[PDB]
RNA sequence: UGGGCCACUUUUGGUAAGCAGAACUGGCGCUGCGGGAUGAACCGAACGCCGGGUUAAGGCGCCCGAUGCCGACGCUCAUCA
RNA sequence: GGUUGGCCUCGGAUAGCCGGUCCCCCGCCGGGGUCCGGUGCGGAGUGCCCUUCGUCCUGGGAAACGGGGCGCGGCCGGAGAGGCGGCCGCCCCCUCGCCCGUCACGCACCGCACGUUCGUGGGGAACCUGGCGCUAAACCAUUCGUAGACGACCUGCUUC
């Protein structure tokens, strides 16, 4: 199971398309409206139990700042990074709450 | 372990061949694979019968080893086999498997309304059980 | 009884399994060993081949076929048929009755199941 | 309806299918008219298995049933009038058809004379 | 009202190694696995019914694509079950590992 | 039959249960052969590991990379045997090969269903006691598989879940024998009718 | 037609040869079919087009028809069987 | 185009197995030792479970604590491919179905095949019909040079 943060960057967003002009970057626009409401959050926090209770090896999802960079490219790049060196479940709200 | 040997008197239950059924007591053993057998009081004359069709049996006859076909119907007759086996629960069984194959069609509709009933009896009263024991509220 | 054509004059008992005094074939039946001693029973003599022989109606006086026979779809059972239906079960339904769950396993249908086979079974 | 044979005997065929000539499937050149393989090396000549089948006399029709058209008949090539009376005596046996190069009103007569004569035509209708 | 045909399975046809017959047909009858077993069905007409696209005529119903094509048990082949029977028209080569159905026609039992 | 017909490979020798599944499935009959890693294969380890290391030597030396595929899994070299055993090459053979589905362990779509047994294939029966014998899960592990330990693990918590329903299948047995025991006033002339046919001994 | 070749046995030269040369019979050449996985010659058997039955030689785990016999008695473990 | 009831599961040993119980120990269920049975496996896959002609009078038995409602709502379990299974509250009916009897009826289609299921099957367009929802990208063209024979590949293109 994957889940992601609610507000994603524009760069992040930006990986997402092949066309950013002639896009209207609605990617993940009908995503982060479930960290709102309260169905959604249920749902997000059933998919974390169930990550720590069925997972074995979880990831973190992390992009680059392009904004930061001299280069004329502003999509960013996306790497999934082992977290190693805990229980699943203590590398679970490890990774929670570096979301965002 | 081991309880029920290949000796002398042994009697044996024959499963395939010839004498498919039939009772049989070891009179004697030859080369390891064929033994001189002897029904006087099961309709089985004295030969030689491989171990493979025999399976030993829980009854064992005193009678010397080679000794002829009078003495070991006595032996037989005498704490009578015919009896104690058919009446024991292998035999009863072997019968049981023997009529269900020569039951009819009619038999078998008969049969099926029974075990329909009878099931349908049992299916309750299980449902009765267990309802009647899931009253537990104790700490 | 066996008729003079050699297909076996078998009668389900209407009232059990909708079955009417009917010929039916030898060779497209199974025996089973299941009988009632129909001894002491009058079977009615007019009960032959001719008798149960299919009629017909077409075609009178008409060749090129543009209006339709719309009647006789309805082959009529004949009031006599009923009678002698009516005579033969009545004098057939008693001693069906007096041995046990007869009637219920003459109002039941044989088939084969995902189990028993036929060269292993005994009728 | 039309005109019954004298006899309708079950027409048998020992084969259906054309005997092919070898390779003419690989070649245009090649006809389907049948020819004997005279090859040294030839397989269908020397009759291996799987090969193409080389026509002998063993598939012959019965002598009762040779030339018989599906139809209890056997055929009779007519070009006038006269030569259908020749047909009137046999009439249960012999079929007459009409030649392709009688002109259509020649062979009206043809077909009107045949329907009184009891003949069978197996083309009756073949300029209309 | 029930099933009423015992259900068998096509082969293949009756045939050497290299060469193969196909005016007969080898049968795999359930439940039968020895040749003694095979002498209640030594007569019994089979079929192999199977459907099409266009519409057939059908005896004593509306026309549907259901087809069969009749044939009957011959004898036994070998020493385990194993029926082979003749058909009216030698069975396609697709309906091997498919079913055939043995009727209980006509019966000597 | 119609339904799939499952079979436990645990004990179960390669190339005997690969006989009969693959004549079974010949004749339409899918196959389904769970636990290919308890496959037996008679001789001792060494010698067995040695023909597959045999195997892993036949290769298409001016390109392997089309040349023999080596099937790692205990589950696909049983598929492969099964395969050696059809005419995989003719339209009947691949029809029948893909009737074969096996799998390492047993995934849950089989795990709540009864496993059948092939006795005229298994080691017990097939084999002299006095015989060595190797394990497809130990012979795949030392050749090149990878989830002997995933599988070992996944197979053991199967087993606990597998206990705990035999739990309540003996539970619900001793009720029923408690039940024909309660009510048998009411069920002595039904019985007995059952009795005198073969059922009920 | 007057290039032959092969097999059993006999046999000459040669270390030997799927070599060279003889004797007898059979065969291939000129010949398809069943078996030996494959094969001019080996084993069976020679051939019109078909249906039924049965065999030969050879086989009957699966490929692949047939042992899916409750086949019989032994022998054998091979880290190149 | 197939098919012509289902089986919803211990682990295993094989010179041994299976079931049941009284006392010990594991935060009122599990594990040990006694004891009792069965073992050519009968708590049996040579097995088990459903079983279909349908109704109307008409009694005796099983039940009454019940069933069936894609009727509703909730909860729980299942991740190895969970695509599943289970449990409660509400509302509709009736003592209907299961066994043995009484009673008669149904197209009884005049001997005949492909009958009987899964099945409201899968796939593709199309009409009508109501309810609830959403308003996107890809490629080309143009740029880039982290790339490049050409394709391909890495990039940018009205807002702070
Ligand atoms: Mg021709
Ligand atoms: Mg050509
Ligand atoms: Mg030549
Ligand atoms: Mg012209
Ligand atoms: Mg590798
Ligand atoms: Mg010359
Ligand atoms: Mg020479
Ligand atoms: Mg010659
Ligand atoms: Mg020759
Ligand atoms: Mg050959
Ligand atoms: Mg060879
Ligand atoms: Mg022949
Ligand atoms: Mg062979
Ligand atoms: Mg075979």
């Amino acid at each position: 199971k994957t889940v992601f943060a609610e507000h994603i960057s524009d760069e992040c967003k930006r990986r997402f398309y092949k066309n950013w002009h002639k896009s209207k970057k609605k990617a993940f626009t009908k995503y982060c409206k479930k960290w709102q409401d309260e169905d959604g959050k249920k749902q997000l926090e059933k998919d974390f139990s169930s990550m720590k209770k069925y997972c074995q090896v979880i990831r973190v999802i992390a992009h680059t700042q392009m904004r930061l960079l001299p280069l004329r490219q502003k999509k960013a790049h996306l790497m999934e990074i082992q977290v190693n060196g805990g229980t699943v479940a203590e590398k679970l709200d490890w990774a929670r709450e570096r979301l965002e | 372990v081991f309880r029920r040997f290949v000796e002398v008197g042994r009697v044996a239950y024959v499963s395939f061949g010839p004498h498919a059924g039939k009772l049989v007591a070891i009179v004697d053993v030859i080369d390891q694979n064929r033994a001189l057998v002897d029904g006087p009081c099961t309709q089985v004359r004295r030969q030689a019968m491989p171990f493979k069709c025999m399976q030993l049996t829980d009854f064992i006859l005193k009678f010397p080893h080679s000794a002829h076909q009078k003495y070991v119907r006595q032996a037989w007759q005498k704490a009578d086999i015919n009896t104690k086996w058919a009446a024991t629960r292998w035999a009863k069984k072997i019968e049981a498997r023997e009529r269900k194959a020569k039951m009819t069609d009619f038999d078998r509709f008969k049969v099926m309304k029974a075990k329909k009933m009878r099931n349908r009896i049992i299916k309750n009263e299980v449902k009765k059980l267990q309802k009647a024991a899931l009253l537990k509220a104790s700490p | 009884k066996q008729l003079a054509s050699g297909l076996l004059l078998v009668t389900g008992p209407l009232v059990l399994n909708r079955v009417p005094l009917r010929r039916t074939h030898q060779k497209f039946v199974i025996a089973t060993s299941t009988k009632i001693d129909i001894s002491n029973v009058k079977i009615p003599k007019h009960l032959t081949d001719a008798y149960f022989k299919k009629k017909k109606l077409r075609k009178p006086r008409h060749q090129e076929g543009e209006i339709f026979d719309t009647e006789k779809e309805k082959y009529e059972i004949t009031e006599q048929r009923k009678i002698d239906q009516k005579a033969v079960d009545s004098q057939i339904l008693p001693k069906i009755k007096a041995i046990p769950q007869l009637q219920g396993y003459l109002r039941s249908v044989f088939a084969l199941t995902n189990g028993i086979y036929p060269h292993k079974l005994v009728f | 309806a039309a005109l019954r044979p004298l006899v309708k005997p079950k027409i048998v065929k020992k084969r259906t299918k054309k005997f092919i000539r070898h390779q003419s499937d690989r070649y245009v050149k090649i006809k389907r008219n049948w020819r004997k393989p005279r090859g040294i090396d030839n397989r269908v000549r020397r009759r291996f298995k799987g090969q193409i089948l080389m026509p002998n006399i063993g598939y012959g029709s019965n002598k009762k049933t040779k030339h018989m058209l599906p139809s209890g008949f056997r055929k009779f090539l007519v070009h006038n009038v006269k030569e259908l009376e020749v047909l009137l005596m046999c009439n249960k046996s012999y079929c007459a058809e009409i030649a392709h190069n009688v002109s259509s009103k020649n062979r009206k007569a043809i077909v009107e004379r045949a329907a009184q004569l009891a003949i069978r035509v197996t083309n009756p209708n073949a300029r209309l | 009202s029930g099933r009423l045909w015992s259900k068998a399975i096509f082969a293949g046809y009756k045939r050497g190694l290299r060469n193969q017959r196909e005016h007969t047909a080898l049968l795999k009858i359930e439940g039968v696995y020895a040749r003694d077993e095979t002498e209640f069905y030594l007569g019994k007409r089979c079929a192999y019914v199977y459907k099409a696209k266009n519409n057939t005529v059908t005896p004593g119903g509306k026309p549907n694509k259901t087809r069969v094509i009749w044939g009957k048990v011959t004898r036994a082949h070998g020493n385990s079950g194993m029926v082979r029977a003749k058909f009216r028209s030698n069975l396609p080569a697709k309906a091997i590992g498919h079913r055939i159905r043995v009727m209980l026609y006509p019966s000597r039992i | 039959e119609v339904q799939v017909l499952v079979l436990d490979g645990r004990g179960h020798l390669l190339g005997r249960l690969a006989a009969i599944v693959a004549k079974q499935v010949l004749l339409g009959r899918k196959v389904v052969v769970v636990r290919c890693e308890g496959i037996n294969i008679s001789g001792n380890f060494y010698r067995n590991k040695l023909k597959y290391l045999a195997f892993l030597r036949k290769r298409m030396n001016t390109n392997p990379s089309r040349g023999p595929y080596h099937f790692r899994a205990p589950s696909r070299i049983f598929w492969r045997t099964v395969r050696g055993m059809l005419p995989h090459k003719t339209k009947r053979g691949q029809a029948a090969l893909d009737r074969l589905k096996v799998f390492d362990g047993i995934p849950p779509p089989y795990d709540k269903k009864k496993r059948m047994v092939v006795p005229a294939a298994l080691k017990v029966v097939r084999l002299k006691p006095t015989r060595k014998f190797a394990y497809l899960g130990r012979l795949a592990h030392e050749v090149g598989w990878k989830y002997q330990a995933v599988t070992a693990t996944l197979e053991e918590k199967r087993k606990e879940k597998a206990k705990i329903h035999y739990r309540k299948k003996k539970q619900l047995m001793r009720l029923r024998k408690q039940a024909e025991k309660n009510v048998e006033k009411k069920i002595d002339k039904y019985t007995e009718v059952l009795k005198t046919h073969g059922l009920l001994v």
